[PDB]
């Protein structure tokens, strides 16, 4: 999966 | 006889963005962020964060540095722990999609 | 001499309760950090620059009844951490200032 | 240990 | 007749310009990098039928601009490929 940040 | 074609496999080149957004400590940015091969793509900004409000991230830009860090060659693991410990202006050097 | 009356002893004009709307991003934070005092939740904090402090609307001080029809007094902070997480778009808040 | 919310 | 959906955000466009022929509204190119190039169901030769419950065909190429700027979340198309 994609991170926030 | 003497045939000439020129100008083949013309390029305008790339635009390079330089952008500065607020963050507040321990608050994300709100921008999603994948690794495509060395570079780090933001694929998603999130509806209502502090880089929606501003303009000045997209869906699709390449990070290339953050505050004098170079950010291309990077796990997004790491761009993860650089950026929870940063607040204030933030510049991003860019490439715009 | 003979009656003396002293009145209004213990007086009080009340306190104020204050209904506002915050708005907040899937997953990222309001920006204002809790406390438990007794039974009831205190903010204790307004992170610098988030959803909370922007608004005007959430202080230092303030207690949190409750939050989108969810009795927030009487919560342990953890609770509260939780219901808020899978929180978005307009939040309506019941408070006690301070 | 005051949560951020 | 293909029936998708695909996001909008409020005033950002989906990158699909619109060429009229007589009634019925086509769509002549995919905007690079665009929300209709991304999701890939949105593409160059297809008829827009409905949007949104809304008959876009028989109706002209700006007032099919005029629906669109007003419109934000998910959109359903009503599609005839080509």
């Amino acid at each position: 999966p994609d991170l926030l940040v | 006889d003497e045939r000439v074609y020129e100008s083949i496999g013309q390029y305008g080149g790339e635009t390079v963005k330089i952008v500065r957004i607020e963050k507040a400590r321990d608050i994300p940015l709100g921008a999603t962020v994948r690794n495509e091969m060395d570079s780090v793509i933001i694929s998603r900004i999130v509806k209502g964060g502090a880089a929606e409000k501003s303009g000045l991230l997209h869906e699709g830009d390449e990070v290339l540095e953050i505050n004098g860090i170079e950010i291309r060659g990077k796990d997004v693991n790491e761009v993860f722990d650089l950026l929870s410990d940063m607040h204030g202006t933030l510049t991003f050097v860019l490439i715009p999609s």
